[PDB]
Order: C-alpha cells, then structure tokens, then sequence
RNA sequence: CUUGAGUCUCGUAGAGGGGGGUAGAAUUCCAGGUGUAGCGGUGAAAUGCGUAGAGAUCUGGAGGAAUACCGGUGGCGAAGGCGGCCCCCUGGACGAAGACUGACGCUCAGGUGCGAAAGCGUGGGGAGCAAACAGGAUUAGAUACCCUGGUAGUCCACGCCGUAAACGAUGUCGACUUGGAGGUUGUGCCCUUGAGGCGUGGCUUCCGGAGCUAACGCGUUAAGUCGACCGCCUGGGGAGUAC
RNA sequence: AGGAGGUAAAAUUCU
RNA sequence: GUUUAUUAAAAACACAGCACUGUGCAAACACGAAAGUGGACGUAUACGGUGUGACGCCUGCCCGGUGCCGGAAGGUUAAUU
C-alpha cells in the first residue's frame, strides 16, 4: 500500500496456492488494488512471500 | 569499422575492408621483433609439402608474451599495434619495472588501460592466471595446454574459450571449435575474448589481395589430367569418382583423426 | 529388497493412456506397470477404470522395499486422476499426503495451432 | 517538461518581471530551451518515435507564434531570434 | 535530489562484512550531500524459495536522498560483488521513516 | 495443490479440489494459440455475463 | 478587450514511447542416479520414440521465448498498437487555485512523418511454435482437415517495404437539445466524525426520449440540431486492371 | 445452489 | 589476370565470392625406411582437402545402387589354444 513490506497484511489477499486474488472477491478498492500488486508482486520478487507453494 | 568503398572499378566494387583508427600508424617497436623469412610452403627437403603457399609481402616476426610468466608488476597499454604474423592484434606493453613485451590485444583494452599476470594479479580483461584461479563459466584466451608451455588455445582474432566444469585437478573447457576437453588446470589463460573479432568481416575483393597475402591459385582436380590426380581427365567436363586428395584419400566425411594419447582428454568432439 | 517402508507414489495421468509409478522420499523409484501395454491400449486406456487397475498392478509390484504409506503427488488433467488414489488407499497404504505438479508456466512457450477435428 | 525550478531565470531579460509568464516572448523561449536540451533525448534512444510526436509540436507551436508576432510590433521579433539563436 | 528506498541482502557465509558496507555508500551520499532519513538492519531471515539452492541470506534496507547518479556507480556496484545475491533500488515518493 | 488434511479417515477430501488452478489453466495453457478470440471470449464472457 | 487559444504553478493516475538491468514458472536439450517394457498419438490407427534402457522419477547444468495470478464492457496512445519486477531519459492527458499573454484561431489540396502481420537486405539468435518439405493416416481421389517430424520465419541489431474487415466499415473543430444504471480518474467545500455528507471536472460501458433513419439501428461519446474546412461516391461488371 | 472439465469424424452429386 | 616456348589465347585455367568436408596442435595433411622437416614460430575469425565460380532471382523430388558417417542383437569369420 503505501508499504509492500508490509507482509504482516498481503497475506491476507493471496492464496493457499500463492495466487494473487481476484479484486471482485477480496473487494478492494480498483486504484488501491493494483498498489497492492506492484506491491506485493514487488515482494515475491526478494522471497519474502513465496510466488509457488511447491519447491 | 568496416567500409564498403565504391565501385571506381571492379574488384575494388566488391573489397570491403577493416580499418582500424588506433591502430598505431608506424614502425613497430625494434627490439621486440626478429626476421621472418618465408617458405614457400617447402620443408628442409626442397619438396612442398604444403602447397598455394609463396609469394605476397614481407613480414617482421612481432615476440608477443604466449606465457605472461612475469607475475606480479603492473604493465601499462602502451599502444595498439598491427601485426602482420597472425589476424589478431597485439598491445606493446611496458612493465613498471622497464620491461617492454607484446601481448594479445583482448577485445577490450586501449592505451593506458593496466594489466597484469600472478596467482592474485585482478582478473580483468588483459590478465593472466591459472585457470585454478579463474571462475567457472568466466571467458578467456589464449589457453595453455601444458603449464609454463605458453598459450596455443583459442588465440586467433575474435576468439574465445569459456571454461565450464572444474571435476576435481584437470578443468574441463569447451572450444568454440564445440569441442570440450578437460586439462590440467595449472594451465594459465587471459581474461577476455581476442582481437577485432571484426576480422571475418572482410571481403578481399579481388585475387591480388589473396596473392600478397601469401596465397596462390589452387587449380581443380578436374582441371587436371588423370595422370595429375585422382578426379581424372575428361573428355569435356566429366566427373563419376568418390571425391578424394590427390593422394587417393576420400574427402568428405572421412573422419582422419589418430592419437589415442590424448583421447583421454576430449570428452564431447565438435559437430 | 533393502526394506524403507516410507515412501512416495509419483503417478501421471497424461490422458491418452495414464501412468503411475513409486518412489523413495528424495525421489529414487521402484515400479511403473502402466495403463498401456497391460489391459488392452487404445481407447480402452485413458478410461478411469484402466486407471484404477493400472494402481493394482503397480501395487501387485511395489511391495518389498517396506512400504507401508506414501506421498502422492500427480501429474495430469483428465482420467486416472483420482481413480487411482482411489484404488491405492483401498490396497492398504496409509495415504499419508497428497500433492499438485501439474505443469503450469507463467504463459512461457507458445502451444500448437490449427486442430479442429 | 524540463525542470520547474528552470524557466525562472529564463522568464527575465525576455520578460518585464518574473511571473509575466505569458508575453509571446517567453513561451519561444520556453521551447526553444526544452528543444535544444531534448535533442540531446533523441540523439541517443532515436527510434522514440512517439516522444518526438511531442517534439513537434513545440516545434510547430513555437513557429506558429513566432509568425503571430511578425504581424505585430515589427521588429519585436528581431531583437528575440538572434537573442536566443534561431532563423537559421 | 531524490530519494530512494534500497534493499540488499548477501549469502549467509559472508553475512558479517555487514559494516564494511554501509559506510562507503555514507561517504558516497554525503559525498553528495544527501541524508539517509532512516537505516534498519536485519541479518538472519529466511527465504520464500531456496536461491541457488540455499535457504536464509542477510537483508539490509535505506530510504537514502541522493544525486539522479552514483545509483549509477552503485546499482553497477551489485554487478560485481559476485557476493551479493539479490537487489532492489525503489521508487522514491517524498521521505521515508517509520514502518519495520 | 499440496494437501496434508489431519486424521481419521479415508475421503480425498476438499470441495474445494478445483482449488486455484489444474483443470482450468491447463485447457487454457494447453489448447493452442488465440490472440484475437480471447477478444471475443472477452466480448461474450461478459457480453452476457452482465444480466 | 478576454471569454476561443497558449504560457507559468503544485499535484494526479496511466501496459504512452526509448535505453539498460533482474526475477520467477514451464517447454526443449546436455550429464549423471534409480528403474523396466513399453511410451507417444488417434475417431480408430500407424509413422515415430524404447532393450545403449525409452516414457516415469531425482539431482545438477545449459539455452531461447513468453510474462500465469493481479486482469476488469480496466487504463494508456493520434492511429498501428502497449501487460512481471527495477532504476535513467522522455511524450501526452487531466484537476485545482491564482498569475501573465491578448484572437496568438479552426480546417488543410500540396508537403512531412508515424504506421499490425507477412515480406526484403546485412549479420547475429534459435526453446517452443510453424509456411515449404517428408513420412504416417483419411479418401473414390486427398497435392487437404488428423497424426510423427520439420526449414524459412516468429526473437535482436541497423536500413528497407507502407499495405489490413488499418473498422466504430461512422473525417477534424466548435456550439446546442429529457433521462437510468454504472465503470474509472481528479479536485472544491462541510462534527477524519466511516470504507463519509454535499458538490464539481475529464475520460468511459450498457439502456433509452425526442428527433433522425430505407429499415436495421443511432440516440449529449448522435447517425438529433447547427455552422467552418477537408476527403470521397454517381448502376453491375471490365478494374484499383492497362499505359 | 455458481464455476469446471469432458460429450456429434471423414461422407460428393442432381437439363 | 593465366596457358599449349615452336600450328589452339578461347567459351579453357585462375580469380574474389559460395558450400561440403577434415583437422584441438606432437593438428589434419605432405616430404621422409628413420631422424627430422613443412604446415607455422600459425592455434578453428586457423589450417588442409573437394566442388562451385562477381553480382541478382534461385538452387525442386529421389538414400533403391556405390560410396562415406553411425550402430548393436545375433549369423559368418584370422593368427592363436
Ligand atoms: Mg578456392
Ligand atoms: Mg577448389
Ligand atoms: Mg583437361
Ligand atoms: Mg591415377
Ligand atoms: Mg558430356
Ligand atoms: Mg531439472
Ligand atoms: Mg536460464
Ligand atoms: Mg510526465
Ligand atoms: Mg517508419
Ligand atoms: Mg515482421
Ligand atoms: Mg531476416
Ligand atoms: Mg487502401
Ligand atoms: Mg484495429
Ligand atoms: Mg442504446
Ligand atoms: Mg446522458
Ligand atoms: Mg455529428
Ligand atoms: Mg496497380
Ligand atoms: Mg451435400
Ligand atoms: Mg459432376
Ligand atoms: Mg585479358
Ligand atoms: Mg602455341
Ligand atoms: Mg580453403
Ligand atoms: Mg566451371
């Protein structure tokens, strides 16, 4: 949101599966939903939160 | 840079040549060169063993630095220099002690740019270590084969082996011949690829070019009598052989490859 | 043979003809016996059932080595999916997890074209 | 758009105080500064095409309103172009 | 002038060359006059997915005001250091001091 | 995907099996091409999925 | 003269464009480990792949191309068209207050430039896919549709080419005429008094009045009401052909 | 009660 | 450009360019019973061989035969025992 670090949250919008979840469920905000997405697509990307849930 | 220059008159109509613009335009540094007389591709005997070799200019022999033994003491870019000895360009460098060599010009380097060889000595595109020193996967010329036996692998311009295995106190290293071959791994070898690899660029243009590059007129084994080689006479442009050397050899596909000493040393053989 | 008795079922149900065999937990493997060459093959594969008795003789086979469990991961759409857990934790193995590795790319490589039958 | 701080000191000299943003003077000059810098832009990059859509424009603009002058207060004109460089 | 949030991390067998960072990217930003508005420093943590297969690495953080440059002579300096295994230099967004 | 569930019993378990994606993504990923009919898969799954 | 128009100011969202960087999932391939007679494929087959060991599985390593989820009658661009993440360069649109300018406009034959895909040149690249080509089927035939393969090409660089049902088949600008659901992005005012109360901008999707229409339909984003200027049509063919 | 995935193969002609 | 010195100067040979193929360096290859030597004080952007013959548009089908490149299950087989 204003932080992607907040990983603390997110969590609470990605799936058992690792998947990203669709704004027509979670019914957030559109403006504020991408800043969720470059956020918490931004944090997948230093393994913080996993993009898989198998390895 | 390569030009394409214009048709003022044919076999100037299709030469394309390599200008080099820090190419030192000059006479080359005295005490490093030596003679170099040609051949005529004839061997102590007075017979050609190899032929379309005779003719085309003169050509001081440059003692470029094959070993870069000299560990330790930085060495400065002088200067880039043409060589007529091989494709390849060399670099007149001078050690801060006062020592002078040529060296394989790599295809970064420029004047004042460092270098410098050692068990250590950095590891940037000019220097020299064993190859039990340099990273895997990291791009090197100038290969050793032998330790202390100077470089003899991938040397000509624009040429490169990368290393790529290390399987314990050989190191394996694959060839853009495509061959890889594992060896001794106290062989040396410099960072970088060689030379304007821009040299297969060329067009030449005309036969002259060829002539005073020292190369002389291959003729046909059908422009021949069946006396002169195996593709015959004729009787008016006649074939019906299994290509072959003038000696009764097939060409093509017969593979020609004889020592067992060191076939313990390939591991995948080019294709 | 050697004896484990903790092991894994790695089973493929590619659909045109459905495949499973068994393994040790980092993955080695001991015993394929597939729906193929072994109860019919054609048509009469790919078909659930073929699945299901593709896991008895997998079973029929896969003993010694201990075993006495598994993990099953699967790979496949379509038939055999299921049937063939379905007929492994009827033979006796304590189905101990079950697991995803269908291959799914982040859209990577293009897919073939043109097919309408 | 170049930077907000500059334009400040090109708006003296060329106006009769600062926030007089708008005699044709300025403008011209505004342009002109952004153009000459963004060839630098284009030197480099080159197959930007969509940025040099915008280029023209201030290219267009400017010479559209340079013209406007010619009609008014003669030689209002010829003491800006040879000021700032362009009648090429 | 504009600011940047930076996030490091360098493999787990050379975590404590830790200081002898951060000091040189000080006397490379107030070099070029800009305060960092807050450090963190958060060795030890675990990974989402194993990298070149090893679990764990060091992470640091930054929200550092510096020149549109040496992120040029920096972002370059984590292509070398085969040692650092990860990066990324953020947006900016005026100041940075709170959140952890 | 990966699936422990606790205890007693032998059911494969979950409603919830077409869970995230198998079944699905794969027809999708799998079939062919497209570029130009996803448009109209567009147009159509939300042409009529309005009322 | 300031109201059309532009300039300055602080911001907004955006897959706008160009450069460099990096991640993650899969396909293919290279090397091994275990493992045994089948794999693959179809309507059914067979070609093909496998007893040097395939397919399955594990570990490791190459390399190329594309960015699942977000993602949506979502945004952005003049059009073509643009979707992972990251910084650098840059374009446009829009909002708000006030400041300057003082008609600086609109349209535009000529002219200039942009312009999907395939295609061309020079080279580089090549995992998938796939014209051509080959083999397996299918069939009366099968130069096809289906299957095993597969080159150009699809990727990059630089220079060509300049066409698409390039379409909304609806030229650009401005003004004027009931409405309903929304979507999306701003911003002014009022107990943060909510994820607000009350407004006001730009874009945008569905429905629909009047009116228009040959009818279908269009219907404040017009095909209604007007005006400026440009392009174009004058029966089917011949022909977007010949010179 | 939503989504999902799988269900018709080839088969010409009529002054 | 070259060539039948002394009846043939040509459309013949060479040519730059194109391709196939062989060569990892004690290279292939050649001259040498050998030693050694050329290749080359070069190192696959190299070197040898064969065919083609600037450039432009292009270079189709055929691997049965003869060659050459791979093979292993067997069948057949040398000296030898
Ligand atoms: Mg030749
Ligand atoms: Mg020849
Ligand atoms: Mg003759
Ligand atoms: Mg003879
Ligand atoms: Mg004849
Ligand atoms: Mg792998
Ligand atoms: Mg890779
Ligand atoms: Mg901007
Ligand atoms: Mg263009
Ligand atoms: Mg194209
Ligand atoms: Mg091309
Ligand atoms: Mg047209
Ligand atoms: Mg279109
Ligand atoms: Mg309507
Ligand atoms: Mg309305
Ligand atoms: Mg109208
Ligand atoms: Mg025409
Ligand atoms: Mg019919
Ligand atoms: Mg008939
Ligand atoms: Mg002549
Ligand atoms: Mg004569
Ligand atoms: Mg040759
Ligand atoms: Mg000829």
């Amino acid at each position: 949101e204003i932080d992607y670090k907040d990983i603390a949250t997110l969590k609470n919008y990605i799936t058992e599966s690792g998947k990203i979840v669709p704004s027509r469920i979670t019914g957030t905000r559109a403006k504020y939903q991408r800043q969720l997405a470059r956020a918490i697509k931004r944090a997948r990307y230093l393994s913080l939160l996993p993009y898989t849930d198998r390895h | 840079a390569v030009v394409k220059c214009k048709p003022t008159s044919p076999g100037r109509r299709h030469v394309v040549k390599v200008v080099n613009p820090e190419l030192h335009k000059g006479k080359p540094f005295a005490p490093l060169l030596e003679k170099n007389s040609k051949s005529g591709g004839r061997n102590n005997n007075g017979r050609i063993t190899t032929r379309h070799i005779g003719g085309g200019h003169k050509q001081a022999y440059r003692i470029v630095d094959f070993k870069r033994n000299k560990d330790g003491i930085p060495a400065v870019v002088e200067r880039l220099e043409y060589d007529p000895n091989r494709s390849a360009n060399i670099a007149l460098v001078l050690y801060k002690d006062g020592e002078r060599r040529y060296i394989l010009a790599p295809k970064g380097l420029k004047a004042g740019d460092q270098i410098q060889s050692g068990v250590d000595a950095a590891i940037k595109p000019g220097n020299t270590l064993p190859m039990r020193n340099i990273p895997v996967g990291s791009t090197v010329h100038n290969v050793e084969m032998k330790p202390g036996k100077g470089g003899q692998l991938a040397r000509s311009a624009g040429t490169y082996v990368q290393i790529v295995a290390r399987d314990g106190a050989y190191v394996t290293l694959r060839l853009r011949s495509g061959e890889m071959r594992k060896v001794e791994a106290d062989c040396r070898a410099t960072l970088g690829e060689v030379g304007n690899a821009e040299h297969m660029l060329r067009v030449l243009g005309k036969a002259g070019a060829a002539r005073w590059r020292g190369v002389r007129p291959t003729v046909r084994g059908t422009a021949m009598n069946p006396v002169d080689h195996p593709h015959g006479g004729g009787e008016g442009r006649n074939f019906g052989k299994h290509p072959v050397t003038p000696w009764g050899v097939q060409t093509k596909g017969k593979k020609t490859r004889s020592n067992k000493r060191t076939d313990k040393f390939i591991v995948r053989r080019r294709s | 043979r050697k004896q484990v008795s903790d092991g894994v079922a790695h089973i493929h149900a590619s659909f045109n003809n459905t495949i499973v065999t068994i393994t040790d937990r980092q993955g080695n493997a001991l015993g394929w016996a597939t729906a193929g060459g072994s109860g019919f093959r054609g048509s009469r594969k790919s078909t659930p059932f073929a699945a299901q008795v593709a896991a008895e003789r997998c079973a029929d086979a896969v003993k010694e080595y201990g075993i006495k469990n598994l993990e099953v991961m699967v790979k496949g759409p379509g038939p055999g999916r299921e049937s063939t857990i379905r007929a492994l934790n009827a033979a006796g193995f304590r189905i101990t997890n079950i697991t995803d590795v269908t291959p799914i790319p982040h859209n990577g490589c293009r897919p073939p074209k043109k097919r309408r039958v | 758009s170049l930077s907000t701080e500059a334009t400040a000191k090109i708006v003296s000299e060329f106006g009769r105080d600062a926030n007089d943003t708008g005699s044709t003077e300025v403008q011209v000059a505004l342009l002109t500064a952004q153009i000459n810098h963004l060839q630098g832009h284009f030197a480099e990059h080159k197959k930007d095409h969509h940025s040099r859509r915008g280029l023209l424009r201030m290219v267009s603009q400017r010479r559209k309103l340079l013209d406007y002058l010619k009609r008014k207060d003669v030689a209002r004109y010829t003491r800006l172009i040879e000021r700032l460089g362009l009648r090429r | 002038m504009r600011h940047y949030e930076i996030v490091f991390m360098v493999h787990p067998d050379q975590s404590e060359q830790v200081p002898g960072m951060i000091e040189r990217y000080t006397a490379a930003i107030t070099g070029a006059e800009g305060k960092i508005h807050r450090l963190e420093d958060w060795g030890r943590r675990q990974l989402a997915y194993p990298i070149n297969k090893l679990h764990k690495a060091h992470y640091v953080l930054m929200n550092v005001e510096a020149p549109q440059e040496v992120i040029d002579e920096l972002e370059t300096t984590f292509r070398f250091n085969d040692a650092v295994i990860r990066s990324m230099v953020m947006r900016t967004k005026h100041a940075v001091t709170e959140a952890s | 995907i990966k699936v422990r569930e606790n205890e007693p019993f032998d059911v494969a378990l979950r409603r919830f099996k077409r869970s995230c994606e198998k079944a699905g993504v794969l027809a999708e990923v799998r079939r062919r091409e497209f570029y130009e009919k996803p448009t109209t898969e567009r147009k159509r799954a939300k042409a009529s999925a309005v009322k």
